[PDB]
């Protein structure tokens, strides 16, 4: 029923702005409270600020007054928040949550992920992951992608299109000298591959990229 | 402000154990308490609101107490479904304030990890890198070593370590150990080694492959 549907993440330079939103659905839009919360990693939760969009009534922790703008479309069903002057402080999560009524925040955005770097787009380098040349045993197999030198965050993997979830173990992504790579492995039966296309799909928003990787064995 | 400040950091508990995450007020805040969990994907869930009213689809596993200034989310029998991370939440009045969350893991059997190694692929040989893995595969507890030997040597340089989340239906853990290397630098020695060191087996789990191939 209710959805907070928020935009896509988001790579600004220092010292610019970013504007991002957050589509409401499934119940009266201006009759509910719009607040906004940011999450910096290992910095916990923290209340920017809220606004009703019945009557554009806003309200801000005094922190965030002159840094982060609120704003509502009624015709749009959506609400907006603006933040200006970004430093590295202003990398985050940012969540917009409905408040009410005799309920506190029961509805939740998915978040969108703001990245603040001076650093461009790079989109990430894809290589198999194969087993050495036929020395074990034998009934399960584990292939993989490495997936290394991109930026900005995040990146996503799934295999054979999302058909393949199950025995799929993806390590979260590690930052070195200014990059990002993860890797993700999938262990599946002997029989399976290299029987079939096992491929890797690896996703990444910031670039607009789509990849595919063939998980083949290694030549004779 | 009001500052929430939350027991501990992490938690971990076996599967039908009692579990209490706590959250102390700098104020007094009445009953203006409540309790969010958050899953690995980012995804937000209120639990409890006003100190210890359940919210949607929330499990009678769940309770809430509160004095007022000291606050807690008790799970009567721990399930598996109740990974993630809880965070509490002051709303009396502008500016609201949050906690900063409790990591709740589950503490499973110990496993042994299964080892594979990766030799590089000619995908990335051609290019001039030369990337080499060890993959420890469905092991608890989390704490895990991994010493990668070149030629025998001892290698800690260019070694990047990461770890899956806890699985959500076995609890256990995965983890990969990524060797960077030039093709030149890969090319220049024969034999690659990862050994893995955990509680449940005093002597390491090896893996080796040689660039000779075998
Ligand atoms: C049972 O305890 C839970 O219920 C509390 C929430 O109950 C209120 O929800 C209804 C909506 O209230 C919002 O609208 C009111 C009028 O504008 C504001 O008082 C409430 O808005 C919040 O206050 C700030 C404005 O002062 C605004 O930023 C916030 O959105 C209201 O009928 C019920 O009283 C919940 O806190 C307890 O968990």
């Amino acid at each position: 029923e209710v959805q907070l549907q928020q935009s896509g993440t988001v790579l600004a330079r220092p010292g610019t702005s970013v504007k991002m939103s957050c589509k409401a659905s499934g119940y009266s839009f201006t009759n509910y409270w719009m607040h906004w919360v940011k999450q910096r990693p290992g910095q916990g939760l923290e209340w920017i600020g809220s606004i009703y969009p019945g009557n554009s009534d806003t309200n801000y922790k005094q922190k965030f007054k002159g840094k982060a703008k609120l704003t509502a479309v009624t015709s749009a069903s959506t609400a907006y928040m603006e933040v200006n002057s970004l430093t590295n402080e202003d990398s985050a999560v940012y969540y917009c949550t409905r408040f009410g009524n005799y309920v506190p925040f029961a509805y939740w955005g998915q978040g969108t992920l703001v990245t603040v770097s001076a650093a461009t787009t790079t989109a990430p380098s894809v290589y198999p992951l194969v087993p050495g040349c036929s020395d074990t045993s034998g009934s399960s197999v584990t292939l993989g992608c490495l997936v290394k030198g991109y930026f900005p965050e995040p990146v996503t993997v799934k295999w054979n299109y999302g058909a393949l979830s199950s025995g799929v173990r993806t390590v979260s992504s590690v930052l070195q000298s200014g990059f990002y790579s993860l890797s993700s492995l999938v262990t599946v039966p002997s029989s399976t591959w290299p029987s079939q296309t096992v491929i890797c799909n690896v996703a990444h928003p910031a670039s607009k990229t789509e990849l595919i990787k063939r998980i083949e064995p290694r030549i004779p | 402000d009001i500052q929430m400040t939350q027991t501990t950091s992490s938690l971990s508990a076996s599967l039908g154990d009692r579990v209490t995450i706590g959250c102390r007020a700098s104020q007094d805040i009445g009953s203006y308490l409540n309790w969010y969990q958050q899953k690995p994907d980012g995804a937000v869930r209120l639990l409890i609101y006003y100190t210890s009213r359940l919210h949607s689809g929330v499990p009678s596993r769940f309770s809430g107490s509160g004095s007022g200034t000291h606050f807690s989310l008790t799970i009567s029998n721990l399930e598996q479904e109740d990974i993630g991370t809880y965070f509490c939440h002051q709303d009396t009045k502008p500016p609201y304030t949050f906690g900063s969350g409790t990591k709740l893991e589950i503490k499973r059997a110990d496993a042994a990890p299964t080892v594979s190694i990766f030799p590089p692929s000619s995908e990335q040989l051609t290019s001039g890198g030369a990337s080499v893995v060890c993959f420890l595969n469905n092991f608890y507890p989390k704490d895990i070593n991994v010493k990668w030997k070149i030629d025998g040597s001892e290698r800690q340089n260019g070694v990047l370590n990461s770890w899956t989340d806890q699985d959500s239906k076995d609890s256990t853990y995965s983890m990969s150990s990524t060797l960077t290397l030039t093709k030149d630098e890969y090319e220049r020695h024969n034999s690659y080694t990862c050994e893995a060191t955990h509680k449940t087996s005093t002597s390491p789990i090896v893996k080796s492959f040689n660039r000779n191939e075998c």
